[PDB]
C-alpha cells in the first residue's frame, strides 16, 4: 500500500513541478524578448553615434 | 525688408521646414504657409528658423512663403466646445459648424505653483464598485491606468465618465464634472464609435473630444494632450470641476520620439530622448485642486498607459508612474479568467486614499483592500491542507471577487455601493451559491429600492452612516438574506 | 553695464552676441526683461566671435532674435541666513510663498569649490531613525550622507516623510528642504503638515527652509535648484556654525535635467544618452555636500532609478558619494512588504562591530544570512515546493519569511492610504525582537502575525487576535 | 608672439580652444592668464584643444595663454611617505611643504623585455583566501574585480595594513612602500581612509594620490600615472613599492570625459579608441627588475567594479586581459557570511605558485582541490538528492574549508599563523569539529600554538619552509589541541 | 618567416602570440582613424585584416610555414567577432575551455570543441580515426547525460548507461597530462606521450581492458602503462 | 550560372557563404559611410541577399524550360538563428538544411537536424 501511495504521489509531484517549470519557461522567455530588444537597440545607439560625429 | 513678418523656405524633410527671415518671430509661435497647412517654430538659428509641420510635409515646398502668426502656439477654450469633437489644434472635425470659444489659451503653459493648490477632498465617482471602494480617485487627483492592450483600459476610463450623467443633469456647478477625452494614435473609426456611443447614452452634451488619430502627423500626436489640458485648465480656472482622459500617453510618447529623431537629437533609453519626462511631467503637473483663493477649481487626470509583456518596470510607463498619484494595474491574466473590470489590488494604489473616499464607503469597504491582498496570498498556496481559517478565507475572497465583477457601461452609484460591500464585508454573502451573486446583487439592491428607499436616500444625502443608519442597513441585509 | 542680443532660441538654450569688447564670464546670470517680468539666463560656454550660449532658467517662448539682455555681473544668487527660514525659495532665489520680499542682510551665488581635503570632519555617530530595517540591517550616520534608490511606485516619498517626520522634529539644527523634480502636489503637502506641525510658523520662528524646483519646471532650472539648497544649507552650516539636516528629493533630477540639454549645448553624447560631464557635474554637486570642521551637515538624498536598473550611469554613479544606502525594490513592493527596503542591498559603513556593538552587528549579519539562504532556494522552492528541502532549510525558510515579513513597518504618513496606524520602534528594541526571532523563541507564531507590527510585543499581540 | 603665446578662441566644459601656441609640445602643460593651468591634448592645423586643470569659470574668450616647455612631471622621492597629495603631487593634507629626491614625467615608458627578471618574492597580504589560493608576488599585476560595495578597497587596505610587519624592520628588501591612489572618490572617503591608516599607524610607509570626484576630468585621468611615475622611484632605486589604482573605471570614465568633449571618435560605450593603451602603459610599469637594475620591484593592484556582475563589459575585459590574475569579489558569497568574499573559483594567480610562501606552498597545495570538489558536490546536494557517504563526507570538508577562510575586516594573520590554520582544515582534523565553531577553533587554536607551540611559529616564519621535523610537529600540534 | 621560406627554401614555424592582440590594435586605429565603428566596436576591415596577415602564413612549393597561434577568447565567449573570424583560417582548433579546467583536468583542451582538418581515416588511418570518433560519442553521450544525472545521480540510468558514463569519466581523465612546463604549477614529473601508444592507450580503455581500474588512476598520467603502475601504486 | 539557366540547361550554385559576402558589404558600406543598421550592416542588406537569390527559378517551357537552383551556406555563432543575416536568408530561401554539432559530436554525421530542416517546397521535388 506505501509503495502504491508512494508512486502516485510522486507522479502528482512531477505533475506539480512540470506546471512550475512551464510558468518560469513563460517568464523568462518574456524576459529574454525583453534583453534581445534592448540589446539591439543600445548596440544601434552605439553605432549611431560613432557614425554621427 | 518683407523678411521680418515672412519668411521663404529653405528645405523640407522629415516633416521639418527650414524657413528664410521671419526676423521678429517668437520662439514657438505659429506660422501659416501657402498652401494654408501650419507650423510651429521650434528652432530659432542665426539666418533660418526650424518650422515644425503640423500636418503632410506634402503640402510645403521649397521657395513657398510663410507668414507670422504672432501667437504661441494656442487654441479656443470655452464652454461652446462641450458635445465638440476638435483637432489637436481645436478646429471642428465633426463637421457642426464653428466652435464657439470663451478665448484662446497656449498650449504650454506652467502648471500652477504650490501655493495656489489645495489638498483632494472631493471624490471622482466612477461608478465601478472596485476603483470606487479599494481605489478612489480624488477630484485633482492624477490616476494612471496601466495594462495591456485589450485590457479595459478604455472602459475604465469610458465608464467613469458615463457615471457623470445623474449630477451632471443636476443644478449645482459644485457637483458637475465636465469631462475631456483625448484619442492619441487611434484608429479614426474607434473615435467615431466612441463619439457615437456616448451620444447614445447621452453623455456627450457635457464632454469634449480631442482626437489626433493615426494617421494625423506626428506633430500633432505630440501637441493634442496639451491642447486638451489647456481645454480642461480653462473649467479648472474658472472655478469648475473637469476630467482629462490621455488615451494613450505611449503613444504621445512615440509621437515625440519620432520629432526628435527626425530633429537628429541623440536617443537615450529605449531610443527615446532624454525629455520625454519633461513631456509628461509638465503636462500632468497640470492636473490640480486651486484653493479657495483660486475659486476651488479641480482637473482631474486619468492618463493610459499600454505596456507590452506588463512590464510595469519599462522606461516609458515607470517615468510616468513616478509623475501621477497612483495607478490602476489592470491585469491580462485576470481579464481573460473573466475577472473585469479586473484591477490587480495588489499594485493597484491610490496615494490619495481615503481623503478623496465617501465616508460612507470608507466606513462599509473597512480593511477590503486589505483583505483581498491577503486572499491572494493565501489562495496562492492553496494550490498543506487546507484550516477551516483559509477555507473559509477563500470562501470570503471568491465571494467578494465575484461581487467586484460589473458589466460594462453599467455604472452604480454610492447608495448602491455601499448595501453591496456591506453585505460582502460583513459575512452575509458566505452562504450564497457564488455562481449566483450576479443575481443576488440585482435582487438585493431591487430589495433595498422596493422596501427601504429612505435608507438608500439617507445614505446619498448624508454621505455617512450613522448606528441607526448601519444598524437599519444590517437588518435589511439580514432580511434579504433570509429570504 | 554689458549687454547683448539674442541670436539663436533653441529648447532652453539662449545663444548671446556681445559686440561690447568684454564678455560675461561663464556661469553669469543675464537678463531679458520680459512681459512676465524677467528671464534669467545663466552662462554655460563662449562659442567665439564675441557669441556666448546660456541656459534659461524659464520658458524660452516668447523669445525673438534680438531681445536686449543685460549682465548683472555675477553667477545667480539667493538669500542666505535665518531669514530664509519658514519660507519657499524659488531657483533664482526669489520668494513664491507670496509672504513678500526676503531681507536677509546677505545674498550668496549658487556656485561655489567644495570644501578642501584639510576641512574635512568624519563622524561616527548613528542616527536614530526609528525604522526597523534601517536601525537593523544599515544605520544612518548623523552628519553623514544618506540616500534612498527606488524605481517609480516603490514608495520613496512615503519613505522621505517618515525620515522628516521622525527626524527633523528633532534635530535641533534648521533644516533645508530641495524639491529638485518631484511632484508639486508633494511640495504641497510637506509645506502644510509643516505648518500644521509648527516646523514652520508664520507668526514667529521657523526652522525649515523650502526650495522647490520642482518637475513642472524647464530643465534650466532644474539643474540649477539643488544648488541653491545647497548654497543655503552652507550657510547655516560655515556661517552659523549649526547641525544642519539636508533633504533633497529628487536629486537623480538634477543629472537627468543636465542631459536633456547636453544635446543642444553640443556635446557628443555618453552612454545611453547621458551627458559627458556626468561625473564631473555629480561631484561637484555632491562632495560639496559634506560635513566639516565648521559644521555637520546630515543630507538624506532621494535617486530615482530609471525603468528599475540600478546599473544606469547616474544611480551607479551616485552610489559612490554615500554612507548609507537604502533600496526600495519593486520585487519586495509587489509582495506587499513595505516600505519595501531590499535588505540585501541597503548598505551602511556603520555597520560595523565597534560602532554598532558585537550583538547588533551578528544580529544583522545571522538576518541577512538567513535571508539570503531563502533566496538561493527560490527556484527549488518554485519548482519542487517546500516539501523537497531538508528539514534545516525548511526551518531557515520559515524563519526568512517570518523575518521578511517582520521587515514591514506601517508608517504614520501612509495612514491616509494603507488604512493601518503608524509605528515607530526603537533601536534596542529592533535588535532585541530580531535576535528573539532568530533565537526561535517565536518559531510558534503564524508568520502572519509579524506583519505590519511595531515590534515583538505587537507581533504577539497579533498572535492572540488571530487565535480569537 | 603667437610662437610662445596664444589667444583663446573657445571655452566650454573644461576644455579651451586657443588659437596659435605654434611651437608647443603635444601634451604640453599651459598656462592661462588668470592663472589656471592646462594640457595641450590636441594639436591641430589652425588650433589648440587644452583640457583645463581646474574651474573654466576662470578662462574666458579672448585671454591670453602662456607655453611652458614642461611635460606634466611631479615630484619623486621618499619625503612623500606620510604625505597626501593631488594628482600632481601638491600636498593636501595641510601640512609643509613636500621634499622631493627629483622631478619624474606622468608618462614614462614601461621597462622593456631585457631588464625584468621573473616573478618570485611574495606580497603577504595577511588574508587567508588570497595567500593561500591566488598568491600576489612582488611584481605582478593582481587585478581586484567585483561590484560595488563587494569588499575591495577593504581588501587592497587590509594588504597594505599587513605590511607593518617588515616595514617595522631593518631588512630594506623585506619593506614594501605602499601608494593608494583614489580616483573619483569623495574626500571623506579619502580622510576616513587615512584616518583608518593612522589608527593602525600604516601611514608612515603610506602615500596617498587623491583625485577626487570635484577634481577636473584631467586630474582623475593623470592621477593613476604620476603615482606610477611616483612608486617608480622606490622600483628604479632598490626599494619595494605596491600601488593600489582604486580605481581605474572612474579613470576611464574621465578619459571617455576628456576624449568625448575634444570630439574624438567614440569606440564602444562611447569609450575612445584606446582605453586599452591607456590601462597597458599604466600596469606594464609593474615590474621586477633584476640584480643588475637593483632588484626593486613595483606591484599593481588595479580595482574594477563591475555592474551587474558583467565582466563582458568594454573596460572590465581589457583590464582582466592585462593583469596577470583577478580577486573576483562577489556580493551573494558576502551575504552568505563569507568574507571577504572572494569566489575562489573565478580567482586566479598566474604567478601563482612560484610567488607563494614555500610552507603555506606546501600546506596549501590540497586546499584547490578540496573546494572546486566541494562546489560541485554542494550544487548537486542542494537540490536535496541522494547522497554517497564519501560525497556527504566531501561537504562535510569544504564547508569546514568555507568557514575557515572567514577572516574580519583590519585583521591581516601572519603567515605563520595562517600555516596552522590550514594544514588543520587540509588534513581533515577539523572534520570532528561543528561547523559553527571553527570560528572560535581558529582563535582559540593559534591562542594555544601561541603558548604551548612557539618555537613552531618561530621556525615557520625564520625558515619560511616546512621540513619533515616540523611537518611533524605541527601534526602533533594540531591533534593534541583537537583533543582538547 | 617568409623569407626563411621563399629565399631559403626552409621548412618554418612562425609561433604567434597574441592574435587577439593584432584584431584589437586593429580595431584601436580604425577608431582613431575615425572609421565608423562595425558591431560591437570592431573595424569594419576585421575580415580583411586578418586574411592578408593570415594567408600569406601558406606553404607554397618553396617551403611550408608551419604556424601555431594563441588567440584570446574575451569573456570566454568563441561568437565574439573576433575568434569567430580567426576560427575561419586555421586547420587544427585546440579550444582551452574554462570548464574542463575547473574540473581540474589539465592541459584542458575542450575534447568536443577541438577540431582538425587532418583528422581523416585517408590521413590518420581507420584505426586513429575509429578511436577518435569512438572517444567523441562517449564524452558526448556522458555530456548529455550529466544534465539528467545533476538531478537524480547515476543510480537511475541504465546499465549501458553506467557503463559508457564510468568510462567516459575514465576517458576523460585520461586525456589530462603532465607538461613539463608545468613543474612549477605540479610536482609531477613531465612526460611525453607518442601518438601510437595514445591511440593503443584509447582503443585499450573503450573496450573495458581497464573497467576494473579505479578513475583516479588514469588522473595526469602518461600512457596506459602509467595507469597500470598507478593503480597498482594506490593499492 | 544564368547562362545555363536561359539557355534551357540547369544549372546549380553553392554560395560558401554568403555570411562573409553581407561582412564584405558592411566593409564597403561602413567606409563609404553609408548609414548603418541592426549590427552595422547597411540598411539594406536584405535587398542584397534578396536581389541574389530571387535568380535561381524554373523555367516555364516558352521561356526555355531551363533552372538554376541555389544552395546559398549560412553560418550560425553559437547556433544563433534570431541573428539578422541568418534570418533575412532564412525568409528569402524555400527551405533549409539545418546542420548540428551535437549531433555531428555524437557520431551522426552528416548531422542534419530533421526536425528543424523543412523543405516547404518538399514532396513535389522527391523521387516517386
Ligand atoms: N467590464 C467589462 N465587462 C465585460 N467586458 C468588458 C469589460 N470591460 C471591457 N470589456 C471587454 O473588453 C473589450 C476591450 O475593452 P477596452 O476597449 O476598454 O480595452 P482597452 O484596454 O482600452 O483596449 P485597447 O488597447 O485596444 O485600446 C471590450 O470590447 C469588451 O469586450
Ligand atoms: N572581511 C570583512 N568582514 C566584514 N565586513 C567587511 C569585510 N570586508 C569588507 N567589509 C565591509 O563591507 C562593506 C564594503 O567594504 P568596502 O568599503 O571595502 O567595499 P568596496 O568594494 O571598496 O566598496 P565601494 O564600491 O563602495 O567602494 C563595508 O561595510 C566593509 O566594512
Ligand atoms: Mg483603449
Ligand atoms: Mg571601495
Amino acid at each position: 500500500q506505501g509503495y502504491a501511495a508512494e508512486i502516485s504521489a510522486r507522479r502528482n509531484a512531477m505533475d506539480n513541478a512540470s506546471k512550475n517549470a512551464g510558468d518560469m519557461i513563460n517568464r523568462y522567455s518574456i524576459l529574454y524578448n525583453r534583453t534581445r530588444q534592448a540589446v539591439i537597440t543600445n548596440e544601434l545607439v552605439d553605432i549611431i553615434t560613432g557614425a554621427s560625429s | 525688408a518683407n523678411l521680418n513678418e515672412t519668411g521663404r523656405v529653405l528645405a523640407v524633410g522629415d516633416g521639418i521646414a527650414r524657413v528664410f527671415g521671419l526676423n521678429n518671430i517668437q520662439a514657438e509661435e505659429l506660422v501659416e504657409f501657402s498652401s494654408g497647412v501650419k507650423g510651429m517654430a521650434l528652432n530659432l538659428e542665426p539666418g533660418q528658423v526650424g518650422i515644425v509641420l503640423f500636418g503632410s510635409d506634402r503640402l510645403v515646398k521649397e521657395g513657398e512663403l510663410v507668414k507670422r502668426t504672432g501667437n504661441i502656439v494656442d487654441v479656443p477654450v470655452g464652454p461652446g466646445l462641450l458635445g465638440r469633437v476638435v483637432d489637436a489644434l481645436g478646429n471642428p472635425i465633426d463637421g457642426k459648424g464653428p466652435i464657439d470659444a470663451a478665448g484662446r489659451s497656449r498650449a504650454q503653459v506652467k502648471a500652477p505653483g504650490i501655493l495656489p493648490r489645495r489638498s483632494v477632498h472631493e471624490p471622482v465617482q466612477t461608478g465601478l464598485k472596485a476603483v470606487d471602494a479599494l481605489v478612489p480617485i480624488g477630484r485633482g487627483q492624477r490616476e494612471l491606468i496601466i495594462g495591456d492592450r485589450q485590457t479595459g483600459k478604455t472602459a475604465v476610463a469610458l465608464d467613469t465618465i458615463l457615471n457623470q450623467k445623474r449630477w451632471n443633469n443636476g443644478s449645482d456647478e459644485s457637483k458637475k464634472l465636465y469631462c475631456v477625452y483625448v484619442a492619441v494614435g487611434q484608429k479614426r473609426s474607434t473615435v467615431a464609435q466612441l463619439v457615437q456611443t456616448l451620444e447614445q447614452h447621452d453623455a456627450m452634451k457635457y464632454s469634449i473630444i480631442v482626437a489626433a488619430t493615426a494617421s494625423e502627423a506626428a506633430p500633432l500626436q505630440y501637441l493634442a494632450p496639451f491642447t486638451a489640458a489647456s481645454i480642461g485648465e480653462w473649467f479648472r480656472d474658472n472655478g469648475k470641476h473637469a476630467l482629462i482622459v490621455y488615451d494613450d500617453l505611449s503613444k504621445q510618447a512615440v509621437a515625440y520620439r519620432q520629432l526628435s529623431l527626425l530633429l537628429r537629437r541623440p536617443p537615450g533609453r529605449e531610443a527615446y530622448p532624454g525629455d520625454v519626462f519633461y513631456l509628461h511631467s509638465r503636462l500632468l503637473e497640470r492636473a490640480a485642486k486651486l484653493s479657495e483663493k483660486e475659486g476651488s477649481g479641480s482637473l482631474t487626470a486619468l492618463p493610459v498607459i499600454e505596456t507590452q509583456g506588463g512590464d510595469v518596470s519599462a522606461y516609458i510607463p515607470t517615468n510616468v508612474i513616478s509623475i501621477t498619484d497612483g495607478q490602476i494595474f489592470l491585469e491580462a491574466e485576470l481579464f481573460y479568467k473573466g475577472i473585469r473590470p479586473a484591477i490587480n489590488v495588489g499594485l493597484s494604489v491610490s496615494r490619495v486614499g481615503s481623503a478623496a473616499q465617501v465616508k460612507a464607503l470608507k466606513q462599509v469597504a473597512g480593511s477590503l483592500k486589505l483583505f483581498l491582498a491577503q486572499y491572494r496570498e493565501v489562495a496562492a498556496f492553496a494550490q498543506s491542507d487546507l484550516d477551516a481559517s483559509t477555507k473559509q478565507t477563500l470562501v470570503r475572497g471568491e465571494r467578494l471577487t465575484q461581487l467586484l465583477k460589473q458589466n460594462q457601461y453599467s455604472p452604480l452609484a454610492t447608495e448602491e455601493q455601499v448595501p453591496l460591500i456591506y453585505a460582502g464585508v460583513n459575512g452575509h454573502l458566505d452562504g450564497i451559491e457564488l455562481s449566483r451573486i450576479g443575481e443576488f446583487e440585482s435582487s438585493f439592491l431591487s430589495y433595498l429600492k422596493s422596501n427601504h428607499n429612505e435608507l438608500l436616500t439617507e445614505i446619498r444625502e448624508k454621505g455617512e452612516l450613522s448606528k441607526e443608519l448601519l444598524a437599519s442597513l444590517k437588518s435589511a441585509t439580514e432580511s434579504f438574506v433570509a429570504t | 553695464p554689458i549687454t547683448g542680443k539674442v541670436t539663436a532660441v533653441i529648447g532652453a538654450i539662449v545663444d548671446v552676441h556681445f559686440e561690447q569688447s568684454e564678455l560675461p564670464a561663464i556661469l553669469n546670470a543675464l537678463e531679458i526683461k520680459t512681459p512676465q517680468g524677467k528671464l534669467v539666463l545663466e552662462v554655460a560656454q563662449h562659442l567665439g566671435e564675441n557669441t556666448v550660449r546660456t541656459i534659461a532658467m524659464d520658458g524660452t517662448e516668447g523669445l525673438v532674435r534680438g531681445e536686449k539682455v543685460l549682465d548683472t555681473g555675477g553667477p545667480i544668487s539667493v538669500p542666505v541666513g535665518r531669514e530664509t527660514l519658514g519660507r519657499i525659495i524659488n531657483v533664482i532665489g526669489e520668494p513664491i510663498d507670496e509672504r513678500g520680499p526676503i531681507k536677509s542682510k546677505l545674498r550668496k551665488p549658487i556656485h561655489a569649490d567644495p570644501p578642501s581635503f584639510a576641512e574635512q570632519s568624519t563622524s561616527a555617530e548613528i542616527l536614530e531613525t526609528g525604522i526597523k530595517v534601517v536601525d537593523l540591517l544599515a544605520p544612518y550616520a548623523r552628519g553623514g550622507k544618506i540616500g534612498l534608490f527606488g524605481g517609480a511606485g516603490v514608495g520613496k516619498t512615503v519613505f522621505i516623510q517618515e525620515l522628516i517626520n521622525n527626524i527633523a522634529k528633532a534635530h535641533g539644527g534648521f533644516s533645508v528642504f530641495t524639491g529638485v523634480g518631484e511632484r508639486t502636489r508633494e511640495g504641497n503637502d510637506l509645506y502644510r503638515e509643516m505648518k500644521e506641525t509648527g516646523v514652520i510658523n508664520l507668526e514667529g520662528e521657523s526652522k525649515v527652509a523650502l526650495v522647490f524646483g520642482q518637475m513642472n519646471e524647464p530643465p534650466g532650472a532644474r539643474a540649477r535648484v539643488a544648488l541653491t539648497g545647497l548654497t543655503i544649507a552652507e550657510y547655516f552650516r560655515d556661517e552659523e556654525g549649526q547641525d544642519v539636516l539636508l533633504f533633497i528629493d529628487n536629486i537623480f533630477r538634477f543629472t537627468q535635467a543636465g542631459s536633456e540639454v547636453s544635446a543642444l549645448l553640443g556635446r557628443i553624447p555618453s552612454a545611453v544618452g547621458y551627458q559627458p560631464t556626468l561625473a564631473t557635474d555629480m561631484g561637484l554637486l555632491q562632495e560639496r555636500i559634506t560635513t566639516t570642521k565648521k559644521g555637520s551637515v546630515t543630507s538624506v538624498q532621494a535617486v530615482y532609478v530609471p525603468a528599475d536598473d540600478l546599473t544606469d550611469p547616474a544611480p551607479a554613479t551616485t552610489f559612490a558619494h554615500l554612507d548609507a544606502t537604502t533600496v526600495l525594490s519593486r520585487g519586495i513592493s509587489e509582495l506587499g512588504i513595505y516600505p519595501a527596503v531590499d535588505p540585501l542591498d541597503s548598505k551602511s559603513r556603520l555597520l560595523d562591530a565597534a560602532v554598532v556593538g558585537q550583538e547588533h552587528y551578528d544580529v544583522a549579519s545571522k538576518v541577512q544570512e538567513t535571508l539570503q539562504t531563502y533566496k538561493s532556494l527560490q527556484d527549488i522552492i518554485a519548482i519542487l515546493g517546500m516539501d523537497e528541502l531538508s528539514e534545516q532549510d525548511k526551518l531557515t525558510v520559515e524563519r526568512a519569511r517570518k523575518i521578511q515579513r517582520f521587515l514591514s513597518q506601517p508608517f504614520a504618513v501612509a495612514e491616509v492610504f494603507t488604512g493601518i496606524p503608524g509605528k515607530l520602534v526603537r533601536l534596542k528594541d529592533t535588535v532585541a525582537s530580531f535576535k528573539a526571532v532568530l533565537e526561535g523563541k517565536y518559531d510558534n507564531i503564524p508568520e502572519h502575525a509579524f506583519y505590519m507590527v511595531g515590534g515583538i510585543e505587537d507581533v504577539v499581540a497579533k498572535a492572540e487576535k488571530l487565535a480569537a
